């Protein structure tokens, strides 16, 4: 198998880069069109990081800050599998995430807000996923947390996370929510997606069977990144 | 088919997952930072620096940035390089900064890369992949730096002559400096207005 | 009879100038408003074209240009009517047409593509409408043609028309497209448009009746121009 | 695993011996209704062919005849799977297909049809399936071809292709049509096939994501054989 | 479970793609073709050829014949043979030939094959399975060809057996002549009409 | 009541089918351009000539210009003139033309138009109606040419006078010029941004 | 304007052949396909029939065969326009027509239903249409019809009509009903017809408004003949 | 675009409308019928006869015919020939006759066409097109009557050589007998089975 470039990415599936509802990206969006250009080595290759160098707790968002003791709010596991579009896995890709504590309070020199800091919850975890494409992290289920976008405005419950896979183009940040959530409907940020079906895309689902009794819920969410397609006449990628 | 998972912005807090350090929170023994040379790294050492703005000329004081590069030999340490070349040992090829807080400056201590063939036999110019994240910003901004002494090789390089508009080159060239005998490479990144930096869609 | 001003245009029936899905019009569309003016002689007037001056392949795309043999490609004819927007008949208007040819090859200096040229077709054409409004030319159907817009952007089939008529305010340049065509629902050009009801009248319809046996496919494709009002009382054109 | 028969041939699935509205079929379909035989080792055998007697242009008709340049028409790429009823893949299997060119016209001395003829194009090409019954050949989309069943009949573009893979009851030949042909709708042949599910089984369907930019569009088409029974009890094939 | 893809006739120019030297197209440096005897092929020599008539008894001149049949012992050169025994090697036991345009005449140049196991322990008569494909039919029809001078192993066949009309049996049955001391087997097909030949399901 | 057929942008291509000996294609004898002098012509011979430019100040070198205007006289050579005076007899009033393809320049020979009646009695000043059709452009731009030496007259111009912004005015006024004895008048026209020619919906 | 051929019949539009149905259909049906040809002169072409041969009466079933007196039954007028496909007049084209009485009964040697003979009946008639493709007749409304098909069949009222027009392709044979008639939902005959609209094409409407009072009832029927193309290119008709 | 109005049967009593003289029914002054010879009517005097037969070999008592054909100098007496020449003025080139109800024989008076302009410059054999219509005869057949004195003509036309079954073009061809010095030509129509007639889709 000789690989060819990543498909394009399909704009209309993302958010715009100006999008007036979001009050913060009207200064911090160009004005130009993005230049399209053609894939070389430099967009299809990416970094390898080694298992060997991350720590036990590293996908323990629980336990990988806590001093005194165990931090407060509600334990929940959050799995799933990632993919590229064909549905292939993505092996030993890396996956940061980051979020506020129960209190929608972020460990972050810049929050002021009033909801309390928990000295034993940091926020952040990381993971590689295997070679069936599975990431598993536990955490406390984040609360909303308030923001001026407008004055009274409220993100819903979420966190943020990021992958570094086979590809740079591959490369991409967002963040996922829970389902049910009240305030999923009325977040401008959420609403920079065009579509409908790529809100709920974002949407982490309560997987009911594999909550662990006496002890943690679980949400599944599963993340699907661009894709390579394979050649089987001219090989111009180089 | 499957659609790829929508982007959203990292918000301004993206430092407390990408960069715990600079939010102080020591949760990792080893943390993920912006020098990519080791002791036996090959080549000629650099500093790249800048400043990136927003639409009123201000700098972004909360921006991730993060680098993707080849080796002295333009061979990037990646499975995916086909070039059937042996890449730098001691080399990750990748980086991630934050602006500083109260200035905006960033910086990387890096290589400088060797030249990467292109499609259908060209040869690119040497240059370091970059993108930007940031509070404002849902989709991570995608540029490249090219290197204002290698005149030659960007006259030719494919990339920078698809961009239609020739003055819009400019913004993507990176000026050489050389600060107590260090080898420093400036980039100011205009995100939207005049000179507005080029952005690609990879 | 005396006849007073062309209706206003609807805005709503075409694209707007800025579609920053279409990425070349970001910067080249205007940022101010346009200024609507009351009709003049200026704007009610056109030129006039004469018949003796057309040759007799003018409307043939397979045979104005063919030198050693015929085009290679899809034989097809395409008829149809001009009228005014109050269905009145367009007579003698001027209208031109080009395209690509069967590979979606271009002949014009300013196009790579690898699809294949053909030494036998030219690509342009024009006729005058008779006094029903009717038109009718042959050519070979183009082939859809791969462009940068995003990376990998593919128009449809489609052949660009013009029409100079009875007054400037009139002028028109579009394309029209052909039935069935998947492309059609993916293109941003044609997305520019923003009804659906708009974007289906760019679409030249099967005509089987019309075929011609052992030849030539047809299709049927009408315009709709600009129409003038009558006038009763006042006359403030002049 | 020890195999027993393939499963029956639904007739019902299939376009009958007489159709009068297919007029060479009337004098061409026996009267006497088949005799279906139980199967013996004749019919569950097939040939092997050496994947080293292939050239590498055989699944390539863009170049597998191109003299002095390239052909003229659409580049496109048909990709898909080969499987038997059940789902699994049929491996190694010999598949062969043949087209008219861009013009609608047919390299064979009984072909008189006006439309041109292409000197640098073949239109036939072969390949066998690999282990997961995956097929790949690239060629130039064949217009439509008026013949004479009616007087005005016309073909919709079509690609003839044919099977020989494990069981000699699993040979078959068919045609397959492309996503969007409006004279899919009409054709006399595609009508001799019963219902419309199985008419809609033979249309290649547009792969947008695997396009190839400023180069090839891409079909994709899956073809299902019959399939073989496993034994767990008398085996009587012997 | 999923549906065997529809039939659909061969059309005129079934030439094309499954014999291209008829069609005068040379893309191929192997082609397939009528000739199964290899020079160490085992065997009886025989040719084995006919002509295939319509409704209205006239000749067929674009139909395409394909022919498949055991070796000299009756082992099938296919993965799919249980029988344990060990094929000629130099034998595909496949061909394909068309008709002549002009007068309708097919051939196959072959081997006579050797007695097939039947089902529940038979055994099958020597016989070569068959199948045309043409303008005007919409599914590849299935025949068989058994030899006159095998009359015992063809009274005692299975799948002749299994036909109850007996008068339509002897459709099934290609007369063997001598022409110049080549062994020559006459099978002509009937489509429809009088005396058509018997076509089976299989 | 039938809606106008929705534009859509002329494309690059757009020299193809509008002024095909720009794209080297020789398919008509008698063919459109930009001379509207014929030998015979009336009238003060002028050449109008300028630029288009973009949003980032570059010229477009694919735009195709039209021109439309009356004659010496003030008279539109055609039936729809309601004016009842005799046009001249060798006059189009249209011509077409497209940039050069290197430098962006596009020009016109045409003749000075008289004066045209304006709604209610009133008088327009002389002006040439054009129109810019080019890729990016989804529908024609339409816009006029005033001349600087009419200033009296354009003072009094209905449709100038109806420009609220009184600024922008001026960016319809072309400048004269003295080439050689020949009279130029030079017109750019901005499409977007500072300076921006003011663009009319007809 | 050049005209070429007309239009290839649409044979789904019209019953089959073979129809066993209808019983006497079993004999008298080709087993061969039709041979479809391309036009020549002598299928564009046909007669011209003189007005100044047509009496009077010609039209008028009511009175043309009355000897003492007026025939027995429903007084009614029939009309309707002649047109081709494309929407055209037929001008002057010769219908004829003819029915049973009243009662069911045909004045013909071979009818020996119980229904009785009207001596001031005679069932046939003629005219042109005029230049607007206009006919109108008047007659007395035919009873249903028993006949030996099965047993106990029974035709529907109807009228038997023909048309010769401008080409020997037009030549046409057929009966139109009369609305609301139940027997038309049992008829064999018009169920040889495949479609359901084509079926409904046959049923004349009851005309209201051109009912004439204390006189006759109206049916409005129209019918469409093949139409010719025009010719814009190669003319080979010739 | 409208449908062709749906064929019916002409039924038993055809005779009614087409011929009420055979029915027994004088209504009209003037009657069609199957003499297409006037006193002054240029050309050789033939008449045309024969049967009509169903699938069990038995005459048609009830069929109904009409003949449509060109004048002695090939023109069809119709607005529509575009031969530019005279057609005879004594002719009308139609007739309508009906079989016998005893005997099922038919006839016609008429004259031998003319030689009529083909397709492409091409020239078709002398030629009567005739349809047949009957109770049991869904739509009217379409056949044509060629003469066996004409085999130079007949071998080059381009109808009869569009019949790629050559066996058939044959029941297209009238024989030729001379009973009392009048010329007959004999033409048997079989609607079905064993040679049967060639119908053509027109
Ligand atoms: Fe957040
Ligand atoms: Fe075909
Ligand atoms: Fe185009
Ligand atoms: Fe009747």
């Amino acid at each position: 198998i000789i690989w060819g470039a990543y498909a394009q990415r399909n704009t209309e599936d993302h958010p715009p880069a100006y999008a007036p509802g979001y009050k913060t990206s009207v200064l911090r969006s160009p004005k130009n069109a993005l230049i399209s250009i053609a894939e070389t080595l430099s967009e299809v290759t990416a970094p390898h990081f080694s298992a060997d160098k991350f720590g036990p707790k590293d996908n323990d968002l629980i336990l990988n800050y806590a001093k005194d003791g165990l931090p407060i709010g509600e334990r929940v596991i959050v799995h799933g599998y990632v993919r590229d579009q064909f549905g292939r896995p993505v092996k030993n890709a890396l996956v940061e995430v980051w979020q506020a504590n129960a209190s929608g309070r972020y460990r972050h020199p810049n929050d002021q807000y009033i909801g309390a800091m928990d000295p034993n919850f940091g926020g952040c975890g990381r993971m590689l996923t295997d070679d069936n494409g599975y990431y598993v992290f536990r955490t406390i289920k984040p609360g909303p947390y308030p923001w001026r976008n407008r004055i009274n405005e409220w993100r819903p419950a979420h966190i943020h996370f990021s992958l570094i896979a086979d590809g740079w183009a591959q490369r991409l940040i967002s963040q996922f929510y829970f389902e049910g959530d009240t305030l999923i409907d009325s977040c401008p940020i959420l609403k920079t997606i065009p579509s409908e079906q790529q809100r709920r895309a974002l949407i982490a689902l309560e997987d009911k069977s594999n909550f662990i009794e006496a002890d943690s819920r679980c949400y599944r969410f599963d993340i699907t990144l661009r894709g390579r397609r394979a050649t089987y006449f001219e090989n111009d990628l180089t | 088919e499957l659609k790829e998972t929508p982007s959203q912005t990292g918000g301004p807090y993206v430092h407390i997952g990408l960069l715990p350090k600079q939010a102080n929170i020591e949760v990792f023994e080893h943390n993920l930072d912006n020098n990519l040379v080791q002791d036996n790294t090959q080549g000629q050492r650099i500093r790249l620096e800048g400043q990136v703005f927003d639409g009123l000329g201000l700098p972004l004081r909360d921006v991730l940035i993060e680098i993707w590069q080849a080796d002295t030999n333009g061979v990037y340490p990646s499975q995916a390089d086909t070039q059937g070349k042996q890449v730098d040992p001691n080399f990750l090829g990748w980086g991630r900064t934050g602006a500083d807080f109260g200035t905006g400056f960033w910086s990387f201590n890096t290589i400088k890369p060797g030249a990467v063939p292109g499609r259908k036999g060209s040869t690119q110019a040497p240059h370091i992949s970059l993108i930007i994240f940031a509070r404002g910003i849902n989709i991570g901004l995608h540029t490249r730096v090219y290197f204002d002494d290698e005149a030659e090789a960007n006259a030719k390089d494919p990339v920078l002559n698809s961009i239609e508009w020739a003055t819009r080159r400019q913004t993507l060239v990176a000026k050489r400096e050389e600060r107590d005998g260090e080898v420093v490479y400036r980039f100011d990144i205009r995100i939207q207005g005049e000179n507005e930096t080029v952005f690609f869609d990879i």
